[PDB]
């Protein structure tokens, strides 16, 4: 099971909106409980990854409203409505549906 | 607070073997599985496997079956990972982490450089 992220990297100015994509080869929708088992991690440099979103759209405790996960099935997006200096990171999507728990190659956010 | 202290950075000669530690505290050790993640030096995470303490359920990523072996010492709340036959492929930062998105605590990482 393959997770494809795009873009690999991108450069914004703080203030601007940004979108990154995560496709999976196979659907992450479990009709068991009707949730997409897709997780987003923010990893800043010199730092461990940090949970942002789980079940495609549900935002972890503490994470600002400017991060919005969407999509279902095989096609997901993460959107930062207004990028802040503190958002400089690599963003990874992880398959939390079946073993092995594969990650995307990540989208690296850089700033001007 | 919850803490995961990982062992210090390791500089090591090829075909050699290393053992990362992950000392847990501030939570009952047996509640949550320890997962291990390889961060490739450029960009990329690879899930190595997990070790559920209490229930001795140990999953490995096929990629790492043979490279990685996950032990645990319950008396001291410590997860271990051992890496064997090290090539410069294995040069990376290695993280221990708790659970699959329900508990979210990571180690500060352990760099492993192979020259
Ligand atoms: C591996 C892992 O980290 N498990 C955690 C994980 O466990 C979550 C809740 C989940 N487990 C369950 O649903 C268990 C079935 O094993 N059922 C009940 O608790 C009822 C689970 O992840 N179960 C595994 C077997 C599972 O569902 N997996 C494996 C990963 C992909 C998924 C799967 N679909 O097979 O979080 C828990 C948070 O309180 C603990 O921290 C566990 O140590």
């Amino acid at each position: 099971l393959v997770m494809t992220q795009s873009p690999s990297s991108l450069t914004v100015t703080a203030g601007e909106k940004v979108t990154m994509i995560c496709k999976s080869s196979q659907s992450l929708l479990n009709s068991g409980d009707q949730k997409n088992y897709l997780t987003w991690y923010q990893q800043k440099p010199g730092q461990p990854p940090k949970l942002l979103i789980f079940w495609a759209s549900t935002r972890e405790s503490g994470v600002p409203d400017r991060f919005t996960g969407s999509g279902s099935g095989t096609d997901f997006t993460l959107t930062i409505s207004s990028v802040q200096a503190e958002d400089l990171a690599v963003y990874y999507c992880q398959n939390d549906y079946s073993y092995p728990l594969t990650f995307g190659a990540g989208t690296k956010l850089e700033l001007k | 607070q919850v803490q995961l202290q990982q062992s210090d950075a390791e500089l090591v000669k090829p075909g050699s073997s290393v053992k990362i530690s992950c000392k847990a505290s501030g939570y009952t050790f047996t509640d949550h599985a320890i997962h291990w993640v390889k961060q490739k030096p450029e960009q990329g995470l690879e899930w190595i496997g997990h070790f559920s303490p209490g229930n001795t359920d140990i999953k490995y990523n096929d990629k790492f079956k043979g490279k990685a072996t996950l032990t645990v010492d319950r008396s001291s709340s410590t997860a271990y990972m051992q890496l064997n036959s090290l090539t410069s492929e294995d040069s990376a930062v290695y993280f221990c982490k708790t659970s699959t998105f329900f508990f979210d605590y990571w180690g500060q990482g352990t760099t492993l450089t192979v020259s």
